[PDB]
């Protein structure tokens, strides 16, 4: 399944999660963007979600099954590997002290984490050919920010498991014979 | 001589720009242990604004270029103490971090560009 399909599906799911969270907590507006933009870009001054891919785990020996093509008299070898990938999810939001209605960036991160761990979302995403494991920690980190104003960048990582397929060719045999000696 | 200010008589040659300056009085809480401050009666001040001309960096995919300005003004302004700073805007709100020779005759300043001003003919 590789990357492009996975990234598109994850983007759609994150958009749905923000669509829910907006009515849940009454944000002004939101945006979902990927980290490591290939082109020079500037960040947006709105509640934002960032994601990135860290690494992969093969998770098990490869499994091969054989399919036969009768017309060309060939076996096509199909090998499946069940890979685990870790995505890092992080959010950004600036706190205006004057407003009385308060929503935190860590609040948005917590809601996004809770959305992906629900049973209904797992049942819905099962048809999209991947599943999610547990999430074990969310951390707040403070940085100076470009306007010399302290700000928080909460983040957590998420794991999705799927299957990768490769395809190859192999010869086929149609008969057997032997010799017996004593 | 460290008597009559040199900046005042220098302003009669080079030429300056006009900014709106507001000072800080006190601050209160907002039942979150976060200080929120209040300023009073912004007024017009004559000052010479210079450049330092920033360059950007990265944290990760986040470029975050910080905007900076250098300002010279014959005013006894303060950037930081156990209280707040002062504000200004040539076109957008700004705040500074430095000091200068205020108690004799003049000072010079700094500035970081906060996002925008409210509007309504640059309030």
């Amino acid at each position: 399944m590789f990357d492009g399909e996975l990234i598109a599906k994850l983007v759609v799911e994150l958009n749905a999660a923000m669509t829910s969270a907006q009515e849940a907590l009454q944000f002004p507006d939101f945006e979902v963007v990927q980290k490591a933009q290939p082109t020079q870009q500037g960040t947006s001054t709105r509640p934002t979600i960032f994601f990135q891919k860290l690494f992969d785990i093969p998770r098990g020996w490869p499994a091969t099954d054989w399919h036969l093509d009768n017309t060309a008299r060939k076996y096509v070898e199909i090998t499946r590997q069940h890979v685990e990938t870790t995505f890092q999810i992080s959010s950004l939001h600036w706190q205006n002290p004057e407003i009385t209605h308060v929503v935190t960036a860590s609040d948005i991160a917590n809601y996004v984490r809770a959305y992906f761990q629900a049973r209904s979302t797992i049942e819905r995403v099962k048809e999209l050919d991947f599943l999610i494991l547990r999430v074990s920690q969310i951390s707040n980190e403070a940085f100076e920010n470009d306007n010399h104003q302290f700000e928080f960048h909460p983040s957590f990582d998420m794991v999705v498991t799927y299957n990768q397929y490769i395809r190859l060719y192999e010869n086929a045999a149609y008969s057997a014979d032997g010799v017996l000696i004593g | 001589i460290p008597g009559a200010n040199l900046l005042r008589m220098a302003f009669g040659v080079i030429g300056t720009q006009i900014v709106r300056y507001r000072k800080f009085e006190q601050r209160v809480k907002n039942d979150q242990a976060q200080y929120v401050s209040m300023f009073g009666e912004p007024f017009d001040l004559a000052a010479s604004v210079q450049r330092v001309r920033r360059d950007q960096y990265a944290q990760f995919n986040l470029e975050f270029q910080r905007n900076y300005v250098m300002i010279f003004a014959n005013f006894d302004m303060v950037d930081l103490d156990r209280n707040m700073a002062g504000d200004q805007f040539l076109w957008t709100g700004r705040v500074f971090q430095l000091e200068s020779q205020g108690s004799w005759f003049y000072q010079d300043g700094w500035g970081v560009c906060l996002a925008v001003d409210i509007g309504a003919a640059k309030a």
